[PDB]
RNA sequence: UUAAGAGUUAAACCUAGCCAACGAUCCAUAAUCGAUAAUGAAAGUUAGAACGAUCACGUUGACUCUGAAAUAUAGUCAAUA
RNA sequence: CUAGAGUAGCGAAACGGAUUCGAUACCCGUGUAGUUCUAGUAGUAAACUAUGAAUACAAUUAUUUAUAAUAUAUAUAUAAAUAAUAAAUGAAAAUGAAAGUAUUCCACCUGAAGAGUACGUUAGCAAUAAUGAAACUCAAAACAAUAGACGGUUACAG
């Protein structure tokens, strides 16, 4: 049946985050944190990767 | 005994009630989202100390 | 709803056994008509609209916003160390509804057992439902109106 | 779903069509018994 | 007149021109002193084969038509059986349409992820260009690019709260001083309370 | 107990009076032939030598019948008439023979209750 | 075919139905009923001898004629005596 | 119970030692099956609260138990459970928020014995499980409580 299959496939997609998070929002939020910190690079990449792994 | 047992809710009262209920739902969702982003930020601070490599 | 009326009858008996002066019943048209018939017949001291918390001091208008929290508050009468409303029972039960014509109602009021219903007693009130109006059995006989024999109260 | 059929038949049929079930699957008595698990090869 | 009964079609399409109609009648059971419903199933003739299972139909007495058929459908009182077949047929196409549509949407979203941050923000902030500015263009500005959805939600929420609170305050004020409410009732054209609330709610 | 259970057949058991003389086939009495005359011992506390006889009735059933009265002249192949009524202290004997009917004579020198013992005035 | 409907009976073609745990099918038992009789406070229960109503049969089975109406207490054939 | 593994302890049966008038028993020793695991069959227990499920209602107290407060203190409110009860019910024992007041639906009962037996049927590899008679006999049979008697029954005194 198409509905069950599409729902399960969307669950199995990469970069899918649990606890009601979205990857687009998460990336924009992290960039906003860094820009705000400036207004007041590999280490930030590692922080991002740790977050995405914990929220995967 | 003459009074009607129930008086129907007028369309204006219904509209105001729907406004308030939609607001309640939206506010709860927004507060969940705000605390969610806050917890994400508090993890983003301590993410320095997490080994990934 | 005969189930709710049966619940009210049993609740009235329970409240008379412990001698509470004021109690509440569900707020419905049938419940209000039944309580009004009891009040006019002298079985209740007072009948008020109110909430789940108590009778209303001033008029409170009933709407869908507060319909679930409405109650009807009834005052019970006692005299000479005896409750005025001792027994209150259904005749027409939910699983056996008894609809009588006017002639059988007269027979019942005259001492004849009709459909296993014991006849009317000297100080008893039998209520009848006709066209969604509760009313005294003798009144239904006077108006020549067939109906559902609903409950006894003594 | 039986309530939905009694209430809104159009939405009922659309719903059971979209969920992968037919009307028989809804209206018929279904004890999820050993015979079902054999006929439909659940395991 | 002829015997007439009202019943539910409980079995159709299994016999040619014959349906099964379930009828109920009021009887008195003296053994239990109760008015009961006595149920029966009739084989009923259906010329035109118009009835379906679940229809409420009136059956009428006729001449004997077979060994067991003595009644015919005289009228379709309620036609839920035909409606069920209509919706059965319609849902087949209705569902499949959006089933294909949303599968297309899923595949497009997958491709968008396939052809797919902090580096872009670093380039935009530091260069403020070495052939990278237009390359970014193909994908005051640092902020608007970093625009979360929660902010719009908060703006809409404050708008909603303000609307509700203002409506209630205005309503209470008008109901308090009852001269200006009359002024407004003749300006805009116990029922007066509902009409006043209508006018105040359209007011904002 | 519920109304639907009473509709389905629940109710007081019938006060059905079972026949105490099934071998007569709802007849006031039956003719029979005595197969033998027996002398049985009653149950305790009663003590006596009770006069009885096996009798085959015209309907074929063989029963044990008490012989009432002080003295009897029943003997094998005698024709007797058998009515209901058990002998309480003899288990298995559920019938009485009629004195003064058939080949069984009425009680000799009976004064009281003559009709119960086949005696003429 | 019938005055006349109907798998009622006969013939042909189809469809795959129909009844049934609220009791089918099968088996046993029984003529049925009342403003009739019995009983009981009554609901009811019992009987169905008498009075009346209806059915079925006239030693057993099938068929036929006549007839508006008969498998007739008729006729034919068979069985029993 | 059927297969396949496992089997240290326990332990039907069996074999012995005691005890006894006798031992076929209690006790002691070896100890098979079983108890264990895997895949099944079977669907019975005092499978018990000897108390079917749901709903509405009825006077108290004390404990906890879990939330919600308010500033350890409010001997804090609102729920559930437990314990002792009022009323009510009940043959009583007693139940006590049900064994009360009511309503709805289902299951079941109609003296003891024969008998949960026989026969039949269905299911199961079997053991069996389910369904479930009648004749015969009797004026019995049972429950709660009462007062004794008795106990290889307790404690206290003299
Ligand atoms: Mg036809
Ligand atoms: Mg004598
Ligand atoms: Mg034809
Ligand atoms: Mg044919
Ligand atoms: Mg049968
Ligand atoms: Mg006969
Ligand atoms: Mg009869
Ligand atoms: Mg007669
Ligand atoms: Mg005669
Ligand atoms: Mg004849
Ligand atoms: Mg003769
Ligand atoms: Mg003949
Ligand atoms: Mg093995
Ligand atoms: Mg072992
Ligand atoms: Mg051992
Ligand atoms: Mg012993
Ligand atoms: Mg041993
Ligand atoms: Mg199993
Ligand atoms: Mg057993
Ligand atoms: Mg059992
Ligand atoms: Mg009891
Ligand atoms: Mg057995």
């Amino acid at each position: 049946t198409p509905f069950i299959t599409r729902i399960m496939a969307e669950l199995k997609e990469p970069l899918v985050l649990s606890k009601g998070y979205n990857i687009e929002e998460v990336d924009k939020f992290l960039a906003a944190i860094e820009s705000a910190k400036r207004e007041r690079i590999e280490k930030l990449e590692d922080r991002r990767e740790a977050i995405l792994r914990i929220l995967s | 005994m003459s009074q009607p047992l129930l008086r129907n809710r007028s369309p204006e009262e219904s509209e105001l009630l729907k406004l308030k209920r939609n607001y309640n739902r939206s506010l709860l969702n927004f507060q969940a989202h705000k605390k969610k982003l806050n917890e994400l930020l508090n993890l983003y601070h301590v993410a320095n100390e997490f080994i990934v490599t | 709803s005969l189930v709710k009326l049966a619940n009210t009858c049993a609740h009235l008996q329970n409240c008379s056994k412990v001698r509470v002066a004021l109690t509440s019943i569900p707020y419905t048209k049938l419940q209000l008509q039944f309580a009004y018939n009891l009040y006019q017949q002298g079985f209740l001291s007072s009948l008020q609209k109110g909430s789940t918390m108590g009778p209303d001091k001033d008029f409170v208008e009933v709407t869908p916003d507060n319909i679930s929290t409405r109650r009807l508050w009834v005052g019970l009468k006692y005299r000479d160390n005896k409750p005025v409303l001792s027994s209150c029972k259904l005749i027409s039960k939910p699983n056996s509804r008894i609809h009588l014509p006017m002639e059988d109602m007269k027979k019942l009021c005259s001492g004849v057992t009709i459909r296993n219903i014991k006849p009317l007693q000297p100080g008893e009130l039998i209520l009848v439902r006709a066209h969604n109006n509760i009313m005294d059995i003798n009144e239904a006989i006077s108006k020549k109106l067939d109906g559902e024999v609903l409950c006894r109260v003594k | 779903l039986r309530y939905l059929k009694r209430d809104n038949p159009e939405k009922y049929y659309w719903t059971i069509q979209k969920l992968g079930l037919n009307d028989a699957a809804i209206t018929d008595e279904f004890n999820m018994d050993r015979r079902y698990m054999q006929d439909y090869e659940f395991f | 007149a002829r015997q007439n009964f009202l019943g539910l079609v409980v079995s159709q399409g299994k016999m040619q021109k014959t349906v099964k109609v379930r009828v109920e009648t009021k009887v008195f059971n003296k053994k239990i002193n109760k008015e009961l419903f006595h149920r029966r199933d009739y084989l009923v003739h259906d010329e035109g084969e118009i009835s379906r299972e679940g229809d409420l139909v009136r059956i009428e007495a006729t001449r004997p038509l077979s060994k067991r058929k003595f009644f015919a459908i005289a009228e379709i009182i309620r036609n839920k059986g035909q409606q069920f077949a209509l919706y059965e047929s319609e849902a087949q196409l209705s569902v499949a349409k959006e089933e294909a549509q949303k599968a297309k949407e899923f595949l497009d979203k997958r491709s968008v992820r396939e052809n797919k941050l902090l580096r872009d923000i670093r380039t935009i902030q530091d260069a403020l260009t070495p052939k990278e500015l237009l390359e970014i263009k193909q994908r005051e500005t640092v902020r608007q690019l970093l625009q979360l959805d929660i902010s719009g939600l908060e703006v809409n929420l404050e708008k909603q709260r303000s609307l509700i609170d203002r409506i209630q305050t205005r309503l209470s004020e008008l109901l308090s001083n009852d001269l200006k409410c009359d002024q407004f009732l003749k300006d805009h054209g116990n029922i007066k309370k509902n009409l006043l609330r209508k006018h105040v709610m359209m007011d904002m | 107990a519920t109304l639907n259970q009473i509709k389905r057949g629940s109710g007081p058991p019938r006060r059905k009076k079972i026949s105490t003389a099934p071998q007569l086939d709802q007849c006031p009495q039956r003719k029979g032939v005595v197969l033998r005359v027996m002398v049985l011992k009653p149950k305790k506390p009663n003590s006596a030598q009770r006069k009885a006889c096996r009798v085959r009735l015209t309907n074929g059933n063989v029963v044990s019948a008490y012989i009432p009265g002080e003295g009897h002249d029943a003997q094998e192949h005698s024709i007797v008439y058998v009515r209901g009524g058990r002998c309480q202290d003899l288990p298995g004997v559920k019938y009485h023979v009629i004195r003064g009917a058939g080949d069984l004579s009425g009680v000799v020198n009976r004064i009281s209750s003559r009709s119960k013992y086949g005696a003429k005035k």
